[PDB]
DNA sequence: CTTGACAAAAGTGTTAAATTGTGCTATACTGGGAGCCGTCACGGATGC
DNA sequence: GCATCCGTGAGTCGAGGGAAGCACAATTTAACACTTTTGTCAAG
């Protein structure tokens, strides 16, 4: 039962289900203590059973319990743990991740097969802790807090921050992702190249693997952190290393429309 | 009484409790029919149950009556003036002891909590709880800067003497977690309170001198 | 210390459910409408599920980690980390037994 | 016996993956009554627990490989075999 | 720049008012101008006459009339104060005491009716909204074939939505006709008996078909009295309730004979009379009069069913997707339905109040509680699926949104439970619903657009116009007619040749019941008005539509809506003729009411002196922010003293040039690959476009902050924010708000606000820091509003609403609210999406300097380079023809109006290209320049490709290439020509609303969820990217176990893991080994809450505590 | 993917499922096409 | 592609073993501040900075180059983890 | 009366 | 390193005031109300 | 042989979305003089 920034209270439906269960249980206890007739006690016991049911699995038996003033069924534990929006498929099998960005993709014909065009501001935000460490190493900032304060305001960023960022990303790779990830090459590791602009530059030869054209497709960027993650991305997930299709064994990064036309 | 926060059967059971009370307190010597005296108790029990159990955040009965009276007054003024009344009119119509501020506070009190599972968009896949950040647990940045401040403070206290650093770390609660008093630190060291405050002041001055000569601790002050 | 290798799921007896619970929830009250503090014996009771803020009881007599693992005699709230509020469960003692719907429907 | 992919997946020995696939109530009730113990063999269970999946670099065949240079290895062998 | 018009079809009637589907429907619903005694029984008047009179039964509440007052605030004030543009609604009611016979009358304030603006939209809570019309199955009587059993038919009686149950009549295998109501089947014999029907009547009426009547001659209940038959039926319908005569008759009357609970509808009644050949007295299945039930529709329905089963020639099954069987509920009907629901709730309240209280001392004002009616109306206008946030990126966007037809919504289909049949293009969509315009994806076929010439009639059926053809001559008589009426005639095509008015062609292409046929001129009865009636307004704006594949015309028409207004927007060179009408009917531009002279011209207002002498001042909407953030401004197009006639343009609206719809720019386009920067729909543009400010738009963003009351104290909007330097507060004024005109970047302060800090003792390290620095902790903290990352611009407006202001209804506890409007001028950049009307879309991937772009031999560089490889697969050849005509117009200095399916053909385009080449090469010849050497090389290569005739002079070969639409194009980088001639022309390209500026997002750390502690989602919340199941599968397939574990734990919800990882990274160390996710702990706790003992074990089966001892009871 | 003997530890089940399901959209739908694969 | 990636794949029986060896060597290099490297001063990976050429801070690149040189021994059950860490600390104090 | 409808079942029980 | 005061911030009892919880009202009143088909189609399982 | 019940139906993204009183007894809170301890400042 949290208080939002506006002072309003937001609570879950489990609180309502628990309140109904407790009210019915206490009223049954009072009725039993008063020697109520068998009809009243039977009705209250039946309501107690139905409240327990609604708490455990709302809507399984009878009319779903809804919050008064609305027709939306209350979310029970079973609904919390089941379905596409349940705990398993929404928070366990898949999660939202830190050090992740997203932007529109454009074609980079000058890129190498293992390279991508990463915007400077996206790289600055994605590699923020590494950038703060590098800034502290040099004379840009005295400590990490001062570096973060410097990076808070766009007009306070000096020109050496970009040099430090270029130093940071050296050797590292990022995972480019396009949805839906139908096969495994829907996520590919690329060596980022800092570019001026706001759009991600994609190598043409990987487009067929990504099923990506440039009529408005967007891609996500993920930053592996440790030595294991970087090694896995650079060795196993690198675009220049996955050249053949795992489905058939034929090349998947191969010449495409304009390349084929010219040749 | 349906539609006021309690389901039909809950109202029925609360009225059953009221009926039991009416049977307990009924008197047949007065030659009145049972329904006449039982209706009072049944309605009483139902209304009390609505006042007590129709809100997730429970509100006392007197305050519930105040809210209901305020809503009735607002509705009457709204239908009489042909527009939504402001707080001044409502307060004036409520009576003495009521101003616009009290009406606004009562309306703010009468705000029911909103469900965290209320859908946002047309698909109904998104909900309120997906847009409410958790501001209780410290962020990784906050924990990191707390650790950095602790490390820098530990390094800064190294330049102090062996006993002065202990005095400051005890007075400021850096060891046991809670601040100690001068008499308590004295009982720990056998020294009186005045000497303790003097040595703490001297060590604090030394720390200020070192900070001025180095400026390696000012950024953490925000 | 030891690493998780298996995950077992089984029925919970009433005794096990009571052993899980740090206290019985006897009232449907969630929080006070005026002070916004949790109500005693309610769904958000600090005496049951733990303190709202780290190392501080409801009555505000113990407010530091020096008195860790202590339960205040004035308020009954354990002086510990507030994150236990995500892990400490309660229980409701039903007047009459109720069947679990998962084993019925 | 022959069964479809859905029935084969829902009748797996691990209740975590079966419950995270479909029929969560049914899978969980059968597992709870049978007292089933999930040995964390496949990939979905490790994902649910956030463990290292038993595939790729997380497989026991390659996970325990040790890398060591000439000088330190010679130092260890000489310092131990001298006894 | 003269305009040349193509086409031979003469349209007899103009386009109807494009927004009439909204405006006329709402006018009929409200009837606010017609006097009360002359109001017809439709709309809210019908709702009043239906729910009233209210009788407890001696209190009777009778309704006499209603009226709508003037709105409390104007539309601009409602938008500025977040109000609803509505008019007060009062009802005149009389309370009659049947005992005494006394009447007391007073006017009761029933509430507020939202008002429709002149353009056809509403202002709900200060936001522009559109009520999308809903298509559904028309009520009435239908006869469908039974799929399970061949040769059998089932009759369905369908009332208005939520106005009665569907009635099913089916001939069962046993021979007994069964009636199905409310999922319950019972013998129709019983209900037929309840309607006062005997054996002889049935034998006489339905007995002329065969054994079917013999299946309806069950004498076991015929001799049974009607009363006991009615009670028996009541027992069937609801078993268990004690059988009582009064309860049973009330239930049956409510089910089949109550006008207040069963309503067949005007459309339903009309369809029933048309199909069954009868005349319904009302709109109910039966009438209850003289204490008895009289049949209305059951006997005709059963007679039709029996005759259809028998096989009579005159009866046929009903196609439920036939658009004569599908009707439209416009804004008026939906609002009336919700008003009737609210009025029924109010009637319930009035009935329950007159039961109590002093029947002697009661007034209509006391009985009537208007709160339910207002609640229903506000719910309809706010939280309805059909009440959609108005799409006003450009005037065409709003025009489309007002003409959209949705099969979804309350009472319609479901996005997922809709099959192929409901989504298909029925043959009756011709001229009534656009076939190509629909949102591709999950809503294809479910949302469509009304056709250009189509109009919805009184009953809700879409009618289309046809010209009457008699004796072979096509008359100017135009008949608007529905699909069911359209099926009865042979309708010719609008392109049929005519010698004046006589049909000239001997063979005429026509339609008979939607099927194409070849008929004689004497067999033609009707003709199409024009090819425009088949398509919607958006699709009618695509020139050379006949050369585009439908899948790409869909994209082009949809993207015309998403184009943003441009500061230098200009109308297309090749037009269809609807641009002026679209601008005129969108009400974005300003026109003269009558003939007059302009008195004053200003950027803010235009004052006109009309002939009658009255001064009329028209304020100009300047730099107004639309719902999507685009700037909507009107620019004056007249000068002081200029004489204007009636309807003359006074000021362009957004995206309009001299009254013509201007959604983009006319640019010089070369169709050729360029260094892979055209790869896969990518677009190359010249820097010259940015130099002269083409594709430059103005976008306004609104930032809102509130100063509230809090238990610790009130939040103060002030310039004195603790712990900030003068540099941060430089642009803030004395009141704490950023000054108007200041340039703000991300991280800059817009409104300064300080909030009282929660009472909490500081950490001992902070206390030692404060003691060392001797700084007392302040009582307030910075909670000011700052510019989010990736945003900024120029502060152009500040709005401050304070509590107690006139009309400002702030929420309780909010002292004040401050809104900052920041406007930025966006130029075209890499990642921005361009498109054309023919479905060719792509993002800008490269911006070249002028010296790098290919250029004409005269030195003119091209503006845009398009990849030709996007043409063959998409089969949208209209862009090529537009490019050719644009090249002709560019060298001839003229624009073209070529209507769709009747316009510029290739010979005409080639003659225009001949004239264009004449001027383009005569200029060169007069200037004293022959043929380039490199032009000669290109001509040699072209004659090797067979593009030019061998043996001709270079000038003639160049003319041939120009007639083919190709020119000798030079490479700006090398100076050498492109080895082949390149199609260079002038094409109209739109800059779409989808910009990389609003789509780029990145995150290292930020907000986390309350329960799962995982990062939030969305750029607005500074959320992370969802790494769903398929991404996890991709990592598993790659074998990246550690990357997957990091994404699952270190970067999502391992609180200790993520904190330690961030701390290690900022210290220059490697991130530590992760731990158990918090989501798994939540899962375990929820499973425990379900009374399931979930235990994590070790190698030796001993329990392992994943909660760190925080949940173990000592 | 490498035209060499498979390395021990590869999640070939996930690769198999992704390989089969990727061209599922290309299968015709109109006992034939994607429904045939689903019933198989 | 990574330099010498074909040789790295051919030096191990399973590519994931190659990844594990590279990552473990990179962590060893990071923990000891690149002082345990088997690369000669002319073989150390370098990056071009505005000031000039400096040592490459990416430990994965160093590990891959070291594995290419062939002066590293990788396998299973070579030496005890505690003893290996202690000896590496002793020879290369950090 | 109706097993699935609690209100109807209660009304039937009290009607006896 | 100590007393020897002393301003003050904190802690300690009672009390009058709001604030909140509980009982009671006697003509007679005695079984609800919102429902309402493009009911979603289709396999899998149980069970008559 | 059929009838009934149940669970299932792609991904990512944004955008806005957000019957009632009235009396009376307990209980809690605020306030308020007073004792403190808790800091300080003064010299010894
Ligand atoms: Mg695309
Ligand atoms: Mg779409
Ligand atoms: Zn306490």
């Amino acid at each position: 039962m949290v208080q939002v920034d506006g002072g309003r209270f937001a609570t879950s439906d489990l609180n309502d289900l628990y309140r109904r269960l407790i009210n019915r249980n206490n009223r049954l206890k009072k009725l039993l203590a008063q020697g109520a007739p068998e009809i009243i006690i039977r009705n209250e016991k039946r309501m107690l059973q139905e409240a327990v049911d609604a708490l455990l699995d709302n809507g399984r038996r009878g009319a779903p319990v809804t919050n008064p003033g609305s027709d939306r069924p209350l979310r029970s534990l079973t609904d919390i743990l089941s379905g596409k929006q349940g705990r398993f498929r929404q928070n366990l099998l898949g999660k939202r991740v830190d050090y992740s960005g997203r932007s529109v993709i454009v074609v980079g014909p000058q890129l190498k097969l293992h390279q991508c065009g990463l915007p400077k501001r996206m790289a600055l935000e994605l590699f923020k802790p590494f950038l703060l460490k590098k800034m502290e190493e040099k004379g840009i900032a005295p400590n990490v807090k001062a570096a973060r304060r410097m990076l808070e305001r766009q007009r306070d960023i000096k020109d050496e921050v970009w040099d430090a960022l270029e130093e940071v990303i050296h050797g590292k790779v990022v995972l480019l992702n396009r949805a839906p990830t139908l096969h495994r090459l829907g996520i590919q590791a690329f060596q980022p190249v800092l570019v001026e602009g706001q759009s991600i530059q994609l190598h043409p030869l990987v487009c067929e693997a990504f099923n990506a054209d440039f009529d408005g497709d967007q891609m996500a960027v993920h930053v592996p952190l440790s030595s294991f993650a970087q090694a896995e991305a650079r060795i196993q997930m690198l675009s220049a290393h996955n050249l053949l299709s795992p489905a058939s064994g034929e090349p998947l990064a191969k010449p495409s429309r304009d390349i084929i036309l010219g040749l | 009484y349906t539609g006021r926060g309690l389901s039909f059967l809950d109202l029925i059971q609360e009225g059953n409790q009221g009926l039991i009370r009416a049977v307990e307190k009924f008197e047949y010597k007065r030659r009145f029919k049972f329904s006449t005296y039982a209706t009072w108790w049944i309605r009483q029990a139902i209304n009390r149950a609505i006042a007590d159990q129709a809100r997730t955040i429970r509100i006392p009965v007197h305050m519930v009556e105040t809210i209901n009276k305020l809503s009735r007054t607002a509705r009457q003024l709204q239908q009489e003036l042909g527009r939504e009344p402001t707080y001044e009119e409502i307060a004036e119509a409520m009576g003495p002891g009521w101003d616009a501020k009290r009406v606004e506070e009562t309306l703010k009190i009468a705000q029911e909590p909103v469900s965290l599972e209320t859908p946002i968009g047309d698909e109904k896949d998104s909900f309120y709880g997906d847009f409410i950040p958790d501001e209780h647990l410290p962020s990784p940045v906050d924990a990191a800067t707390q650790s950095l401040l602790s490390e820098e403070l530990e390094k800064a206290l190294s330049k102090l003497s062996e006993r002065e650093a202990m005095v400051l770390k005890l007075r400021k609660g850096l060891i046991d977690g809670r601040e100690h008093t001068l008499e308590e630190v004295g009982a720990f060291f056998g020294v009186t309170r005045e000497r303790i405050r003097q040595i703490e002041n001297k060590a604090l001055r030394k720390l200020k001198y070192h900070e001025s000569r180095t400026r390696k601790l000012r950024d953490f002050l925000d | 210390k030891k690493e998780v290798r298996k995950v077992r799921i089984a029925l919970a007896s009433p005794e096990k459910i009571r052993s899980w619970s740090y206290g019985e929830v006897e009232k449907p009250e969630t929080i006070n409408y005026r002070t916004l503090k949790p109500e005693r014996d309610g769904l958000f009771d600090e005496r049951i599920f733990g303190p709202i803020k780290d190392y501080e009881c409801a009555c505000g007599k113990y407010k530091r980690q020096r008195f860790e693992g202590k339960v205040c005699e004035r308020c009954g709230v354990e002086v510990t980390k507030s994150i236990v509020r995500r892990y400490r469960m309660g229980h409701i003692e039903l007047a009459t037994p109720a069947a679990h719907i998962w084993f019925v429907k | 016996l022959l069964m479809g992919v859905t029935k084969s997946a829902l009748s797996t020995k691990s209740w975590l993956s079966a419950a995270s696939f479909q029929n969560t109530t049914h899978v969980l009730t059968e597992a709870a009554i049978a007292g089933k113990k999930d040995e964390l063999i496949g990939l979905k269970e490790n994902v649910i627990l956030g463990r290292l999946i038993p595939a790729g670099t997380g497989s026991d065949f390659v996970r325990f490989t040790q890398v060591v240079d000439q000088k330190t290895l010679k130092a260890i062998e000489e310092a131990r075999k001298e006894a | 720049m003269e305009i040349k018009r193509f086409g031979r079809i003469r349209e007899v009637i103009p386009l109807p008012p494009l927004t009439e589907i909204q405006v006329e429907s709402y006018r009929r619903a409200l009837q606010a101008d017609v006097p009360p005694e002359k109001r017809e029984n439709v709309g809210i008047q019908a709702a009043f006459r239906e729910t009233f009179p209210i009788e407890e039964e001696g209190l009777v509440l009778d309704f006499l009339e209603y009226r709508l007052g003037e709105p409390p605030f104007p539309q601009d004030e409602c938008r500025e104060k977040d109000l609803t543009y509505q008019a007060p609604l009062y009802a005149r009611l009389q309370l009659i005491h049947k005992d005494t016979g006394l009447i007391k009358e007073d006017e009761v304030f029933l509430g507020h009716i939202p008002l429709m603006t002149e353009d056809g939209s509403f202002i709900i809570n200060g936001a522009d909204r559109v009520i999308v019309s809903q298509i559904h199955r028309s009520p009435g009587v239908y006869f469908t074939p039974d799929p399970a059993r061949p040769g059998r038919y089932i009759a369905s009686i369908i009332p208005l939505p939520k106005r009665g149950p569907w009635i099913d009549l089916e001939v069962e295998p046993n021979g007994v006709v069964s009636m199905k109501v409310n999922k319950r089947k019972f013998p129709l014999v019983l209900l037929l008996r309840v309607l006062g029907y005997d054996q002889e009547t049935l034998a006489r009426e339905l007995g002329a078909y065969g054994e079917l009547v013999q299946g309806l001659m069950d004498e076991s209940v015929f001799a049974m009295r009607p009363e006991e038959a009615l009670i028996r039926l009541f027992t069937l319908l609801r078993p268990g309730d004690p059988p009582k005569r009064d309860k049973a008759v009330a239930y049956v009357y409510g089910l089949i004979a109550d006008p207040r609970r069963y309503d067949l509808g005007e459309a339903g009644r009309y369809k029933a009379e048309e199909k069954l050949g009868i005349r319904l007295s009302g709109r109910t299945l039966a009438r209850f009069e003289d204490g008895e039930f009289k049949d209305e529709v059951f006997l005709p329905t059963l007679r039709y069913l029996f005759a259809l089963t028998a096989g009579v020639p005159g009866h046929e099954v009903d196609d439920i997707d036939h658009l004569g069987n599908r009707r439209i509920r416009t804004v008026g009907e939906l609002m009336t339905d919700q008003f009737r629901v609210g009025l029924a709730r109010l009637a319930r309240g009035v009935r329950e109040r007159m039961l109590m209280g002093s029947e002697d001392s009661l007034t209509p004002a006391k009985l009537v509680n208007s709160r339910p009616l207002e609640a229903a109306i506000r719910e309809f206008f706010s939280r309805s699926q059909l009440s959609q946030f108005k799409d006003e990126t450009n005037p065409l966007s709003s025009l489309r949104h007002k003409r959209r037809i949705s099969a979804l919504g309350p009472g319609g289909l479901t996005r997922e439970r809709a099959g192929f049949d409901v989504r298909d293009v029925h043959r009756t969509h011709y001229g009534r619903i656009c076939p190509v315009e629909t949102p591709e994806g999950a809503n294809i076929g479910l949302i469509t657009s009304l056709a250009a010439y189509a109009r919805v009639d009184e009953l809700g059926f879409i009618r289309t116009p046809y010209r009457r053809v008699v004796g072979g001559v096509v008359t100017d008589e135009v008949v608007y007619m529905t699909a069911t009426e359209e099926d009865r005639y042979t309708i010719a095509q609008a392109n049929t040749p005519l010698e004046g008015n006589r049909i000239a062609a001997e063979r005429v292409v026509a339609r008979r019941k939607g099927e194409p046929v070849i008929v004689s001129p004497e067999e033609v009865e009707f003709m199409d008005v024009s090819p425009k009636q088949v398509f919607s307004v958006n699709t009618n704006l695509i020139p050379f539509l006949e050369h585009d594949d439908a899948n790409r015309a869909l994209m082009g028409s949809n993207m015309q809506t998403q184009a943003v207004p441009l500061i230098r927007a200009q109308a297309p060179v090749v037009m269809t003729g609807l641009e002026e009408r679209v601008v005129r009917d969108s009400l974005a531009a300003l026109y003269a009411e009558e003939d007059g002279e302009v008195a004053k011209v200003d950027g803010n207002r235009i004052v006109v002196r009309y002939e009658d002498g009255r001064l009329v001042e028209y304020p100009l909407r300047r730099f107004y922010r639309s719902n999507q953030g685009t700037a909507l401004d009107q620019r004056p197009r007249v000068v002081v003293g200029q004489r204007v006639r009636k309807g003359d343009l006074l000021a362009d609206g957004p995206a309009s040039e001299n009254g013509f719809l201007a959604l983009g720019q006319n640019v010089l386009v070369a169709i050729m690959p360029f260094d892979g920067y055209n790869f896969e729909d990518a677009i190359v543009i010249s820097e010259e476009l940015l130099k002269r400010d083409f594709y430059t738009s103005i976008h306004i963003e609104r930032y809102e902050i509130e100063a509230r009351d809090t238990k610790l104290g009130p939040e103060r909007i002030t310039r004195d924010i603790p712990h900030l330097s003068e540099a941060a507060l430089r642009d803030l004024d004395e009141e704490g708000v950023v000054r108007i005109g200041a340039e703000v970047k991300p991280g800059d302060i817009l409104v300064g606000r300080t909030s009282f800090k929660g009472e909490s003792e500081p950490t001992p390290e902070e206390r030692l820091l404060r003691s060392i620095f001797g700084e007392k902790a302040r009582d307030v903290k910075d909670t000011s509003l700052r510019v989010p990352p990736g945003e900024g611009g120029i502060v152009v407006r500040t709005v401050r609403l304070r509590r107690g202001d006139p009309g400002v209804e702030l929420k309780p506890g909010v002292r004040e609210v401050v809104r900052v409007y920041v406007a930025q001028k966006r130029k075209l950049q890499v990642g921005d999406k361009l498109a054309n009307r023919h479905g060719n879309k792509g993002v800008v991937a490269k911006i070249l300097p002028v010296e790098d772009m290919p250029h004409l031999p005269d030195g003119t560089p091209v503006d845009v380079i398009l990849n030709p490889l996007g043409v063959p697969s998409r089969m949208n050849l209209g862009q090529i023809l537009e490019t050719h005509l644009g090249l002709a117009g560019y060298f001839l200095g003229q624009r073209y109006i070529s209507p769709i399916f009747d316009g510029a053909k290739e010979p005409e385009i080639k003659e225009l290209l001949a004239q264009a080449f004449e001027v383009y090469f005569g200029k060169r010849k007069g200037e004293g320049f022959g043929v380039d050497k490199r032009e000669v090389e290109v001509l040699r290569r072209a004659e090797k490709l067979g593009l030019v005739t061998p043996g001709k002079t270079p000038e003639e070969q160049l003319k041939e290439l120009f007639l083919q639409g190709k020119v000798v194009l030079y490479d700006g980088r090398t100076g050498e020509p492109i080895e082949g001639p390149i199609v260079v022309g002038q094409m109209f390209i739109m800059k779409l609303y989808h910009m990389v500026e609003d789509k780029m997002h990145a995150r290292s750390t930020g907000p986390y969820s309350l329960i799962t502690q995982q990062p939030l989602g969305g750029k607005a919340q500074f959320g992370g990217q969802r790494f769903g199941e398929m991404e996890v599968w991709a990592l598993e397939a790659y074998g990246a176990a550690h990357t997957l574990q990091e994404m699952l734990t270190l970067k999502s919800d391992d609180i200790e893991g993520r904190n330690a990882a961030y701390e290690a990274i900022i210290k220059g160390e490697d991130v530590p080994e992760p731990s158990v996710p918090e989501s798994f702990r939540v899962l375990v706790k929820e499973l425990q809450a379900l009374a399931l003992d979930v235990q994590t074990l070790d190698e030796k089966d001993n329990p392992v505590d994943i909660f760190e001892g925080l949940a173990s009871k000592r | 993917s490498m035209a060499r003997p498979v390395s021990i530890g590869e999640a070939v089940g996930i690769v198999a499922a992704q390989s089969i399901g990727e061209p599922g959209t290309q299968l015709t739908m109109r006992t034939q096409g994607l429904p045939r694969v689903i019933e198989l | 592609a990574e330099p010498g990636i074909d040789k790295l794949f051919g030096m191990v029986d399973s590519k994931y073993r190659l990844t594990v060896v590279v990552a473990k060597r990179a962590q060893q290099l990071l923990r000891h501040g690149f002082k345990n490297t088997v690369l000669e001063p002319e073989e150390r990976p370098k990056m071009q900075t505005l000031e000039g050429l400096f040592d490459d801070p990416n430990a994965v690149t160093w590990a891959m180059k070291e594995l290419l040189t062939g002066r590293l021994v990788f396998g299973e059950n070579l030496v005890p983890e505690d003893r290996l860490q202690k000896e590496m600390e002793r020879l290369y104090p950090v | 009366i109706s097993t699935s409808d609690p209100v109807r079942q209660y009304l039937h029980e009290i009607g006896q």
